[PDB]
RNA sequence: CUCAC
DNA sequence: TATAATGGGGGATGCA
DNA sequence: TGCATCCGTGAGTG
């Protein structure tokens, strides 16, 4: 066929057909399926050795792979690839989190601390102090994964006009558009069905959103203002430090009823 | 927060959290039968992204192929490791090959016609049917093949062997069958009448090879 | 550890589309479209959601969510009934869904392979208020709506195509979210031409213009007000913590201890005349005067409480006052009270 | 940058 | 909405 | 041997 009705190859009369001088040859490791009647698997299907191909389940795969039906030769291909789960992210984390039953990792920790070898014990301690901790507190691990994020009250972090009536905000406010500027975009992103490298990248920005609300500079490197080096103020540069909240403004404040001058 | 409380409670490194939080490398949840360079997939293993497209999605290879430069091998033939698929071409795995874009497309169509031969009695070999490449008659001496009709040539050659379409107006009124060792006297768009020869038979003749 | 250079390294492993490759992954995609458009004539559902189970299907189980727009909320059971709902098809209308397999998976090589350009795209549109990562991950879908859009019987490359609307996507973003203040898209390309035209004046003035001088420069319809104006909503909001800045800023909303002392000594000289007059003399003026509802009541509305018209509540509020004007002058209190 | 230690 | 464009620009100490 | 974290107080001016 062709773009216009013209320079179509049309077959004059009865004859076979050949191929010759390929653009290129694609090697495939695969196995080919061809059938005579209706196949009942769609291409992009998952299959394992066995399973019901074509022509009402006569002929059938001999491997585990992926279907990929080729309606020209007329042939169901399987290309040898397994329903393999594996996943990345604070996703799989949070799974694998979830999956812990921590009582029978203090029996096996407790069951290694038995072994000499100086390092083991010391390791299988501090891994069995973590999990004591969360045993006896009741938190769950998985929660060191956040679904929903936490936002800090607008006066905490205040949008006020100043005297000139120009307006000032706090440095929050720009991490937090910074995160949903990327939570949205991976929304708009899983719905319209976009590919695995842009959603990964995108997941991986996300995070890299949160890595700068929570603790900003702390991983690589701090996300600045356009026009200035300056690292903007997280969630953790408020609290800790000499500037902190601690040190500035609850171990010593500024009071009311005091005066200053020279002696 | 070293040491990493999520990373020690899943005895994972820090390079390794770093690998899988920020998108570098695939930690396995479900092997599902899957095996990685001769070893089964075991769970908590990780995965780079070759490793894990070739788990996941298979491996396969496009070799470019010079312009004009057609391929040894054809559509659809299994292919072992180092085997070659064009004169410059190597393949590096095995599997199924496939032809990309065929730049040409040759139709063999097929034909069936009737056409008649006259040869000497003593020269040929008595058969009901005739093999392609088969000894159709054995001449001991130059023969002449001539027309039995009047008219205008129509001069119809093969890959060896050849035709010959006698007619009149445009209304065919001979075809004569020239087979491998018989070469013909005349040429297309000629005026031959009755008696003279069209084509010479030496040796031995055999039917063509197609 | 470096996104960009991972990202680089993540694009450089999809091959490039040879133009052959191309009009195929194209071709197949329009296919799948139409396939899908025709589906939905057999089946008798909705073409949106179709194509959504097709896609599902397509990219596997990773991905299984309810999409926005659909009416079925698109879960494993759903999407498991309506896919043998596919399969429940003839021969020559079962035909259709693979080529709307084809046409998905077809689609999702053709984006992936089409990604080195959005990066030498957004490259140098650098440092305009969004990083380059995010430019990217929008020209992407820029991309996304480019390949939905194709139409390969036009003999144009996808290059050509595709970049309009990676541009559209990249300077609608910047448009949209590079400013703390959104502004309307519209709003910012004036604004923009404000800075074009002010430049090209300094460039050949040999300095500064002045607000008649870009107001002339920019065409009828505009004055050195509305310029003026336009540079003040044109402003971009500082930062609290700049070496801190919000340390010498005061909290004006929140009341003093002076502010409300005298407010808690307004009230109580105040309700020392909810005495002196009565019960309801001193409620025609807290309707009047919105002590109630917050709003002021005319003595029209005022009327359908107590029964009397606009004359009796008027001489009802008089009273009220002008013996609260007695009421001063002999306690002299609420005079200061300013 | 300046004052006091 | 359609020439084509396809990979960036000090100073010491505790702990793994 | 690499990384992360600490490194005195109050006050004045632009
Ligand atoms: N309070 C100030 N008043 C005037 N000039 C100052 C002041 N602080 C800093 N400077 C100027 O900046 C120069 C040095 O500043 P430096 O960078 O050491 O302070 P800084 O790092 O800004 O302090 P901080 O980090 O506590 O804000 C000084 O030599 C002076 O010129």
């Amino acid at each position: 066929a062709a773009i216009d009705p013209e320079e179509e190859v049309i077959a004059e009369a009865e004859g076979v057909v050949h191929l010759h001088e390929p653009a290129s040859i694609l090697v495939v490791k695969a196995r080919v399926y061809p059938f005579e009647d209706d196949v009942e698997v769609s291409t992009g299907d998952r299959v394992a050795p066995g399973d019901v191909l074509a022509d009402g389940g006569k002929v059938k795969s001999d491997v585990y792979g992926r279907v990929e039906v080729d309606l020209v030769r007329n042939v169901v291909r399987v290309v040898e690839s397994y329903d393999i789960d594996a996943r990345m992210g604070a996703e799989a984390i949070q799974q694998l989190l979830k999956e812990l039953d921590l009582e029978a990792l203090e029996k096996e920790l407790l069951e290694e601390m038995k072994h000499p070898s100086r390092a083991r014990r010391a390791k299988a301690r501090k891994r069995l102090e973590v999990v004591r901790a969360f045993l006896d507190s009741g938190n769950r691990p998985e929660w060191m994964i956040l679904e929903a994020v936490p936002v800090l009250p607008p006066d905490l972090r205040p949008m006020v006009q100043v005297d000139g009536g120009r307006f000032a905000t706090s440095d929050l406010n720009d991490l937090y558009r910074r995160l949903i500027n990327r939570n949205n975009r991976l929304k708009k992103l899983l719905a319209q069905g976009a590919p695995e490298i842009i959603i990964r990248n995108e997941k991986r920005m996300l995070q890299e959103a949160v890595d700068a609300l929570l603790d900003n500079g702390r991983r690589g490197a701090p996300v600045t203002n356009p026009g200035s080096d300056r690292p903007l103020r997280s969630l953790t540069d408020i609290l800790s430090g000499k500037q902190g909240r601690f040190r500035q403004n609850l171990l010593g404040k500024r009071v009311d009823y005091s005066g200053r001058s020279v002696i | 927060d070293v040491p990493s409380k999520i990373g020690t409670l899943l005895d994972l490194s820090a390079t390794e959290l770093e690998q899988v939080l920020y998108f570098s490398k695939y930690i396995v949840l479900d092997p599902k039968g899957a095996i990685l360079n001769g070893v089964p997939v075991e769970k908590r293993q990780l995965l780079t992204d070759e490793e894990y497209r070739e788990l996941r999605y298979g491996k396969q290879e496009t070799y470019p192929l010079p312009p004009g430069v057609d391929a040894l091998v054809k559509d659809g033939e299994e292919v072992v490791k180092g085997q070659e698929l064009a004169p410059g071409v190597v393949s590096r795995l095995d599997g199924v090959a496939l032809y990309r874009f065929p730049r040409r497309v040759r139709v063999e169509y097929v034909k069936k016609e009737r056409a008649g031969l006259r040869l000497p009695l003593a020269a040929w070999v008595e058969k009901e049917a005739y093999k392609p490449g088969e000894i159709l008659a054995e001449l001991p001496e130059p023969y002449l093949f001539r027309a039995e009709e009047e008219g205008v040539v129509e001069l119809k050659e093969l890959e060896e062997g050849a035709f010959l379409v006698l007619r009149r107006e445009d209304e065919p009124v001979a075809t004569y069958f020239l087979p491998v060792g018989m070469t013909p006297l005349v040429v297309h768009g000629e005026i031959v009448e009755k008696g003279q020869p069209l084509a010479e038979a030496k040796g031995l003749l055999r039917m063509p090879r197609q | 550890s470096d996104p960009v250079r991972q990202y680089l390294h993540e694009i450089g492993q999809v091959p490039l589309l040879t133009l052959e490759e191309e009009v195929e992954l194209a071709r197949k995609v329009e296919e799948g479209m139409e396939a899908i458009k025709k589906l939905s004539e057999i089946t008798g559902l909705d073409p949106d959601l179709i194509r959504e189970v097709v896609r599902a299907k397509i990219l596997g189980s990773a991905r299984v969510r309810h999409i926005p727009g659909l009416k079925e909320t698109l879960d494993p059971k759903t999407v498991e009934e309506i896919d043998q709902k596919l399969k429940s098809l003839p021969k020559e209308h079962k035909r259709y869904l693979h080529i709307a397999r084809e046409g998905e998976a077809a689609r999702q090589h053709l984006i992936e392979a089409n990604l080195r350009l959005v990066v030498s795209i957004a490259k140098k549109y650098t440092g305009r208020g969004l990083s380059f990562l995010d430019l990217i991950q929008e020209g992407n879908q820029g991309l996304i709506r480019a390949v939905e859009k194709f139409e390969y019987k036009r003999r144009f490359k996808f290059s050509t195509y595709a970049t309009w609307w990676i541009r559209q996507a990249i300077n609608r973003a910047i448009a949209d979210q590079a400013r703390t203040i959104r502004i309307p898209v519209h709003m910012v390309e004036t604004i923009n031409k404000l800075s074009r035209t002010a430049r090209q004046l300094q460039q050949e003035l040999g300095r500064e213009p002045t607000y008649e001088e870009i107001a002339e420069a920019m065409g009828p319809g505009w004055d050195a007000k509305r310029v003026e104006e336009t540079l003040k909503i044109a402003q971009e909001p500082v930062s609290l913590e700049t070496p801190f800045y919000g340390d010498f800023i005061p909290d004006e909303h929140l009341p003093s201890p002076v502010d409300a002392a005298t407010q808690s000594l307004l009230s109580e000289e105040l309700e020392k005349a909810l005495s002196k007059l009565s019960e309801r003399e001193a409620m025609v003026l807290k309707l009047r005067k919105g002590l109630i509802d917050g709003r002021e009541h005319t003595l029209e509305e005022v009327g359908a409480f107590f029964g009397v018209t606009r004359e009796r509540i008027r001489q009802i509020e008089n009273k009220a006052l002008r013996k609260l004007k007695y009421h001063e002058s002999r306690t002299r209190k609420l005079r200061d009270f300013l």
